[PDB]
DNA sequence: GCTTTATTGAGGCTTAAGCAGTGGGTTCCAGGTACTAG
DNA sequence: CTAGTACCTCTTAAGCCTCAATAAAGC
């Protein structure tokens, strides 16, 4: 049974395997780093297209719809509707503000689940977070669980 | 007064002693004919039997209620079929139960029940029954009796007795047949759940509603909410498909999800119904169905041959059926409508021998005037067995001359063709 | 064929039944009224060859204690007729409804 | 729940198409595979990243076919809800058992009698909607909920949720 | 000093094994007995 | 009366238990 009391299943282990066989540790992603990685494959896909065939909320959203139609457009309409889902509601849209925000959830160490629900869902109360994950109770202390939120909070983009 | 009649040691002592299964019966009596004869003969000095029974659910064992064991062993002493070495003692407290008359497995039967007669095999219902518990009335159905084929085939035995009721060949009535045999002879919302009984037996959803012992299920199948007793709804743990139906003179669907009585079949205008097992008047067989069309190349196109469409998606995909404006393909990269479309022909592109059986005789070869049977043409060739040689050889039919069953003239491959196939005369 | 008494479970063949009748309730037959094929059933199961019914638990426990020896049946299908019936108050039938 | 895994895919390919291209039409095989893909076992798959840098092992030959099986080991974003977690999504149709939320590619269910007093049905709107005495419900709404039960399907998940808990609902 | 021990071994009885392939000609629809339908 | 229908009927290789002796521990 899989809950949020960290009782993970049989193939969510902490550990993770490599194809050359060596254990890392499981990494996880908030919105706006699937976002941009989502934008890096479809770029290098458009990339490897063109090389095999040679020899504010108006604006981008048609952007991605084209390249989406362009390259793995038509296969599945899933795709177009979970790109919008995300791009709707996205939070950061500079790299530097995920990547400052991924460089500060490091030095956290903790559970790359509990990492990615901070930086991606939105708390202003230490209770409303303790009861949002009753399992991370006894593992963050309150002021640097609310020192993260308003650094988290300020982190958040205009726009 | 039963209560009096519980065994004990000191009154009761029955021994059990295996025999040949089956001749339970003859052994009984034959022991009880012997124990008779030695009462006769011996006189004072007889032997300690009591009594000597079996029982038929029992077999191949027999019992004897004897005071001790020595006495059983010389009464069976020389008795075929019984293996006096195996022997047990049968314990006070089974004693009853052993002589329990053992509950008869047909149902007490009552008027109007359904019951099967050991008309074998033909449902009965129970009408009336004897005071005696010996005979029961049971009316049957002989197809319906015909009255008017009665009359007119063996008016000599039918009878009238009633405007209902007619006797044949010595009982009917309304149809049926009336007569006596012989006892003897006769959860919570949002759980996964499937129907295991019940008239949508087979059917799996999701519960959203729960009350009074009725539990309400959305079908993904029918995707309507169904309602049915708890007891016969299983939680569980989280006409064939692609038949051809006539639904009528004119309309031929494929079926794209076979249910048990409810259908969803795609017709040749493409618009996809559901219907009931009755709307289907008969189910057309694709492999007997000599139906062709042809195709915007111009190939023939028969069942089961891959096309692809030149216009829209290019599916590709086998015809299954062939209509006399559209044709039905499935595909299995489609999961649509269970990968069954409805396309025009013009809009797709793929991807009786006289000689057989009568005696011939070759003109210009290596076996020329010489009998042979015709087995079998491959077209243009045909297959002659020689009388007087074992091998078959083929050879053109048109230099080879036919001659009548029973001698006759020879005729060249340019008479039967023209003329109706005939034998020459004699 | 062979019939078993509906009232004492002795099994005869049907000829012995319509020439001597059953021979321990021949009397309770007369008595009542009723010939003795109605008071006879044809189908029966398990044979007892009873030797001393006076001696044996048995004869008791088939209530013949008091019949004479010979072939009886444990099991008797059927049901005597009514006048047998009103003339034997405690009667038992032998189809095992009062076994219960 | 959005994580990068590596995930080994074998695709068999024919013989007859062995030539310098064969690669690309791998490739595309795979883009028509992973893409839409949804197992219970992996969860939903959501993206296939470094499609330059896929690395494809060496074929493998069956004894006696001559088509080619290829294991290719790649890293790939799936996402896979857990039971507890609350995620926000957008309501898509209304009905009376209650209101449909895509969320990702996924579609959430609230349960009627896990939903607060004061919020009622109401149809004198077209569509219909829902009233309550500190929020608005529409067709077009940004709502985050909590995911309670997980559905699988053969190519679908569905979710079972509800709003109970403060600061959910309406955004 | 005597008695009762665990151990050693030695055969009877038992249950298993029993070249590869292939061509052909014969025989079985089993016997009696009782119960029951036309 | 007559005929269905079923129900009864030669040469070895291992395991194990069963026998006859033998040195030590109790007492």
């Amino acid at each position: 049974e899989n809950a949020a009391t960290l009782q993970l299943g049989q193939e969510f282990q902490l550990k993770q395997i490599n194809h050359q066989g060596e254990e890392e540790e499981l990494i996880a992603l908030n919105l706006s780093e699937a976002r941009l990685v989502i934008k890096e494959a479809l770029v290098e896909r458009r990339r490897a297209f063109k090389r095999s065939q040679k020899k504010t909320r108006e604006k981008e959203l048609e952007s991605i719809d084209v390249l989406l139609e362009q390259t793995t457009g038509g296969n599945n309409k899933d795709l177009k509707n979970t790109m919008q889902y995300l791009t709707n509601f996205s939070r950061f849209r500079d790299q530097e503000t995920v990547g400052a925000v991924i460089q500060l959830l490091k030095s956290t160490g903790l559970h790359p689940f509990e990492v990615a629900q901070l930086g991606s869902l939105a708390c202003d109360t230490a209770d409303e977070a303790k009861t949002l994950i009753p399992s991370l109770n006894n593992k963050i202390s309150d002021d640097e669980l609310e020192r993260i939120l308003k650094e988290l909070s300020n982190l958040e983009t205009l726009y | 007064p039963q209560r009096f009649l519980l065994p004990s040691v000191d009154t009761a002592t029955i021994w059990g002693v295996r025999c040949r299964p089956g001749k339970e019966k003859e052994l009984i009596r034959k022991l009880l004919k012997k124990k008779f004869n030695l009462d006769r003969a011996m006189g004072k000095k007889k032997l300690k039997i009591l009594s000597i029974f079996q029982r038929d659910n029992y077999t191949g064992r027999i019992y004897i209620e004897a005071p001790k064991q020595s006495v059983i062993e010389k009464f069976c002493n020389g008795v075929p079929d019984i293996y006096i070495s195996q022997k047990l003692l049968i314990p006070v407290q089974e004693l009853p139960l052993l002589l329990k008359p053992n509950k008869s497995d047909d149902v007490a039967l009552e008027e109007g029940s359904y019951v099967r007669i050991k008309y074998k095999g033909d449902l009965a219902m129970v009408d009336q029954i004897s005071e005696n518990n010996l005979e029961v009335m049971l009316k049957i159905v002989p197809q319906l009796f015909n009255p008017t084929m009665a009359l007119r085939l063996d008016q000599a035995n039918l009878y009238k007795r009633d405007d209902r009721h007619f006797t044949y060949k010595n009982d009917y009535i309304d149809g049926y047949l009336y007569k006596s045999f012989r006892i003897q002879h006769v959860f919570e919302p949002g759980d996964h759940v499937t129907v295991i009984n019940g008239e949508h037996q087979g059917d799996a959803g999701l519960v959203l509603m729960v009350e009074q012992g009725q539990v309400t299920f959305m079908s993904t199948q029918t995707s309507r909410e169904v309602t049915i007793t708890a007891n016969n709804l299983s939680k569980s743990i989280d006409y064939a498909l692609h038949d051809i139906v006539e639904l009528s003179a004119k309309n031929v669907a494929c079926i794209i999800q076979a249910g048990h009585d409810i259908f969803k079949v795609i017709d040749e205008t493409g618009k996809v119904s559901t219907i009931t097992k009755g709307s289907i008047l008969s189910k057309i067989n694709t492999a007997r169905a000599r139906v062709s069309s042809v195709d915007a190349n111009g190939n023939e196109i028969k069942i089961g041959d891959t096309i692809v469409e030149k216009v829209g998606s290019r599916r590709e995909g086998q015809v299954l059926y062939i209509q006399t404006q559209q044709i039905f393909v499935v595909s299995k990269k489609i999961v649509e409508n269970a990968g069954v479309f409805v396309v025009n022909p013009s809009n797709v592109e793929a991807v009786r021998e006289v000689a057989l059986g009568k005696t011939v005789r070759i003109r210009s070869a290596g076996y020329k005037g010489q009998l042979g049977i015709v087995k079998d043409v491959n077209g243009d060739k045909a297959t002659v067995e020689l009388h007087s040689k074992n091998k078959h050889i083929t050879i053109d039919k048109h230099k080879l001359t036919y001659y009548n069953r029973e001698g006759g003239e020879g005729i060249t491959y340019d008479e039967l063709v023209n003329r109706r196939g005939r034998v020459p005369q004699a | 064929s062979e019939r078993a008494c509906m009232l004492c479970g002795i099994v005869q063949t049907t000829n012995e039944f319509n020439r001597d009748g059953c021979p321990n309730c021949q009397g309770i037959f007369e008595e009542a009224g009723v010939s003795t094929m109605e008071c006879t059933s044809p189908s029966f199961e398990g044979l007892v060859g009873m030797c001393k019914p006076t001696k044996s638990w048995v004869a008791k426990w088939l209530s013949v204690d008091h019949s004479i020896a010979g072939m009886y049946a444990i099991k008797v299908d059927g049901r005597l007729p009514a006048e047998v019936v009103e003339l034997l108050p405690h009667y038992k039938p032998r189809d095992g409804s009062q076994v219960e | 729940m959005f994580f990068i895994k590596d995930l080994s895919l074998n695709i068999t390919l024919h013989p007859s198409f062995f030539g310098p291209r064969m690669k690309q039409y791998l490739k595309t095989k795979l883009l028509e595979e992973v893409e839409g893909s949804c197992t219970g076992k992996f969860g939903y798959i959501l993206c296939v990243l470094d499609y330059d840098n896929i690395d494809i092992q060496r074929g493998r030959i069956l004894p006696t076919d001559g088509s080619a099986e290829f294991n290719v080991k790649y890293r790939a974003v799936v996402f896979k809800p857990f039971k507890g977690e609350v995620v926000d999504g957008t309501v898509v149709s209304c009905s009376q058992h209650g209101f449909e939320v895509q969320v990702g590619p996924m579609k959430v269910f609230v349960t009627k009698h896990l939903m607060p007093q004061d919020l009622t049905f109401n149809a004198g709107s077209n569509p219909p909607s829902y009233q309550s005495s500190e929020d608005v419900i529409t067709i077009k709404s940004r709502i985050r909920v909590k995911i309670e039960g997980c559905i699988s399907q053969v190519s679908s998940i569905h979710a079972i949720g509800s709003i109970k808990e403060d600061y959910l609902g309406a955004i």
